[PDB]
RNA sequence: UAGAUAGAAAAUAGGUGCCCGUACCGCAAACCGACACAGGUAGUCAAGAUGAGAAUUCUAAGGUGAGCGAGCGAACUCUCGU
RNA sequence: UGAGUAGCGAAAGACGGGUGAGAAUCCCGUCCACCGAUUGACUAAGGUUUCCAGAGGAAGGCUCGUCCGCUCUGGGUUAGUCGGGUCCUAAGCUGAGGCCGACAGGCGUAGGCGAUGGAUAACAGGUUGAUAUUCCUGUACCACCUAUAAUCGUUUUAAUCG
RNA sequence: GAGCUGUAAGUAAGCUUUGAUCCAGAGAUUUCCGAAUGGGGAAACCCAGCAUGAGUUAUGUCAUGUUAUCGAUAUGUGAAUACAUAGCAUAUCAGAAGGCACACCCGGAGAACUGAAACAUCUUAGUACCCGGAGGAAGAGAAAGAAAAUUCGAUUCCCUUAGUAGCGGCGAGCGAAACGGGAAGAGCCCAAACCAACAAGCUUGCUUGUUGGGGUUGUAGGACACUCUAUACGGAGUUACAAAGGACGACAUUAGACGAAUCAUCUGGAAAGAUGAAUCAAAGAAGGUAAUAAUCCUGUAGUCGAAAAUGUUGUCUCUCUUGAGUGGAUCCUGAGUACGACGGAGCACGUGAAAUUCCGUCGGAAUCUGGGAGGACCAUCUCCUAAGGCUAAAUACUCUCUAGUGACCGAUAGUGAACCAGUACCGUGAGGGAAAGGUGAAAAGCACCCCGGAAGGGGAGUGAAAUAGAACCUGAAACCGUGUGCU
């Protein structure tokens, strides 16, 4: 039950692949940090990806 | 209310007995007490109620031909009596 | 059913084909009727019964109602039975003769 | 007792009916617990009887809402 | 002790005190073993003679004669004695 | 079919008198034998009416059956004090918020539940076909309630509760 | 409209033309467990708080109501810590929960046996199973489409294209779409530019935010400027396009009513059969009646019917609401998006020359002289206008109700179950799971006598039949008996 606090973003499932190309499932896990927001007006410790931290468009207090 | 907590008196041997000795069986309610019991007999009949023991019977297995089932359990109440006396007839 | 405890009817069917008799009962739920001195049985009664006395018993037996046919007033023919509507009320009424059975 | 006697009945006078009727009944299953009772069919006449005077009650606490 | 409040009670008299279980089997024919099955089933009590003893043999209290019998008294098989 | 064959599940019975359509097999009696750290008396589980009385003999009972844990009819279990609850907690279980986890869910804090343990007031005798520390007799004890109270208190208190 | 108190017989006591029973609509009651919700708990039990009331001298006892958690919205208070933020407390809420139709739909996660005559890529298969979310349908949907002509003009579904083009240890196998023909059809609302009001920063410049107006696109549209048109005239609507109601009517559903026409003889226990002579038919569907009935019954064709409730509908009401054109100066037209790389996945397409589409990670545009697509890619041409949303119908399925149908079964069949069956029975449990229909037209179900304790039988009687006497229609075979001709 962990995603991204600001998107959504979440982990996926897909295969891992050898070179014989036999086929095992793994999962692509979201970049997510733990970081201080604003939470509806209040401070909170809460899961974001990097890319939803980025280029400053997620105010951390 | 205590038309409903006694059903009916219980006449057998056992009970005959107990009636010589100033002792009234009832079937009573399956879901009353024993001081539920004792304020309804002296409710209906005027009397005195010196004491009330309560016991209950289980469902008891009944055939009739191919068909197998229960008798209802029971609550029977024993009533001393302290003054007065109760015709059940 | 068209017949009814107290009418006069003919057995149209039977062994009393041809008799006539009142009806003393009717059994709606079998369809069936007991008419005086028709289909007739003979009943084991033991005298250890209630009743003292036994022996054989002789007592009309219900008959099947499509075996019995209203008798018309007028012609005394076995009739079918219609209905009219007068003043409200059901009428029945002799298809043969057209009057009113009761 | 039937609905429309019970309905001229006023409110108290149905609830003192209630008990003189549930007292009848007492006794009635009480003489057949004894044995002294042939006319059975009064337990069930007194029970319906109950049962209507209880509806009757009922109908007037409700349109009185 | 922190706290609470005018009132507290040795005694005397009187009164109130619910619900569930309670039968019966329970080293067993009633429980677990498909059976009225030589198995299994925790705990308590447990007399006399003998003896170290709860061993041994015979008895007490108490319980029991075991849910097919009657003959015969071969081989053979089993259990037992010489 | 095998075949009226294997078997009929550890053991000591005998006789008399009854009953009955019928008796080795039911009842009663006498004698005999067996267990007796027990085949005796309790009692926890488990079972769940099998318990008692009257009646029955199709089936069940490894035979028989007049008998039965079987069939039918009607009965039988009584508590302030016994065991459990209205007391306590162990292991363990559960678990508000909470932590974690694709979902489902997992873990876990406060808090609860939970005896196999702690606490906790009644004994002897009598009595039924069938219950008895439960009914009855006698004599007790525990908690609470009401009234009257020797006595003590009467607002920093000082009797009292805590 | 005359009987009735179920299976279900009996007895009893009763009810009913002053209208029972019974049928349909509406209402009342509706114990306890169960999401189960005052707390606990080994379901159907136990133990409480608070308020009010009953009862007692009082206690004990009882009755009714209320008391879970989470969510949301309010109110009060408010730690470390000053301000206030955790927190805490109270109030309200037809808010949630749980169930299921073993179906259909969307999504998360996702096998293996198997096939490849082995096996790993591949296949089985995105199947089974598990989980979440529904709805009566869901999903999709008004072109950043399909294409390449006189182009078409949302989506879905059927036929066909076609076992084609392709994919593929180019093995086994997998397998389109466009066009063409059909069912059904319906189109819309925002964001932004801009305008007005309000609030903060107080340049008290005019920036930000809320509300309302405006606006909605490719033939580029809109703002903006200008010119006509109207304050509901008209138009539209609760199926999207905004959202609640009201009146009257119609129809339908949920009980019912009427409904034509046959007599005789023979056989026979009984006639509907046979024979003879009739009749009706908008009715010759069907079932029953003592054997095979258009005319005996229940019905059928046809016609009629509703106090009440429900559903679908029509008209009024109600509600909402301007609609066009010209101009090209400026402005707007969806950004961590499109897109790229790496790793996966999805596309019929297995990374391939791989477009077209999604996910993780990292990087990262343009702004109408823009951007996307036409299967790498570039140019030209052509068609579109992403990064916001809504939307009926044609399509899927059937636990269920109503009316019907079958060259479907007929008791070892048909459901596992024609019958008291998910029962008996088996298992700690999940779970597995039977056997078993037929008297007779009518119960008329054998009065009475005899042997017997009974069971059972022999008479007698009922009945057409008892050789139909109770798992009682027929009654094959295996198998078991008695007697006997030949041996
Ligand atoms: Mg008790
Ligand atoms: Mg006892
Ligand atoms: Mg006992
Ligand atoms: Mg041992
Ligand atoms: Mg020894
Ligand atoms: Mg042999
Ligand atoms: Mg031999
Ligand atoms: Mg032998
Ligand atoms: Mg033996
Ligand atoms: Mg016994
Ligand atoms: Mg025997
Ligand atoms: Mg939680
Ligand atoms: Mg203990
Ligand atoms: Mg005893
Ligand atoms: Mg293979
Ligand atoms: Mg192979
Ligand atoms: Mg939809
Ligand atoms: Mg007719
Ligand atoms: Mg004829
Ligand atoms: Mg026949
Ligand atoms: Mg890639
Ligand atoms: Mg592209
Ligand atoms: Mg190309
Ligand atoms: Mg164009
Ligand atoms: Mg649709
Ligand atoms: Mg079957
Ligand atoms: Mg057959
Ligand atoms: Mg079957
Ligand atoms: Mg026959
Ligand atoms: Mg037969």
């Amino acid at each position: 039950g962990k995603q991204c606090f600001v998107t959504g973003r979440k982990a996926s499932t897909g295969n891992r692949r050898s070179h014989a190309l036999n086929s095992t499932k793994r999962r692509w896990n979201a970049n997510l940090q733990k970081v201080r927001i604003l939470v509806d007006g209040k401070p909170k410790k809460v899961w974001v990806s990097a890319r939803a931290l980025k280029s400053g468009k997620v105010t951390r207090v | 209310e205590a038309r409903d907590i006694l059903k009916r008196p219980v006449i057998t041997e056992k009970s005959s007995e107990a009636m010589a000795e100033d002792k009234y069986t009832f079937d009573v309610d399956t879901r009353v007490n024993k001081t539920q019991v004792k304020m309804a007999v002296e409710e209906i009949f005027n009397v005195k109620v010196a004491s009330v023991n309560i016991m209950n019977y289980k469902p008891k297995k009944k055939r009739m031909g191919r068909y197998q089932g229960y008798t209802n359990k029971r609550r029977k109440a024993i009533v001393t009596l302290k003054e007065g006396s109760i015709d059940l007839f | 059913m068209h017949i009814k405890k107290g009418d006069n009817v003919k057995v149209i069917a039977g062994k009393d084909k041809g008799k006539e008799g009142k009806v003393i009962a009717t059994l709606p739920k079998k369809d069936r009727v007991v008419v005086e001195g028709v289909n007739i049985m003979k009943k084991h009664q033991k005298p250890t019964q209630l009743n003292p006395e036994g022996g054989i018993l002789e007592t009309e037996a219900a008959i099947h109602v499509s075996n019995v046919q209203l008798l018309d007033p007028k012609t005394n023919e076995p009739t079918r039975v219609g209905y009219k509507f007068v003043d409200g009320k059901k009428v029945r009424i002799a298809k043969k003769s057209g009057e009113e059975i009761k | 007792m039937k609905a429309k006697e019970i309905r001229d009945l006023t409110t108290s006078e149905i609830e003192e009916q209630i008990k003189s009727s549930k007292e009848e009944l007492f006794n009635l299953r009480f003489q057949l617990a004894t044995g002294q009772l042939e006319e059975t069919a009064r337990i069930r006449t007194v029970r319906k009887t109950i049962a209507r005077l209880k509806t009757v009650a009922r109908e007037r606490e409700i349109e009185q809402s």
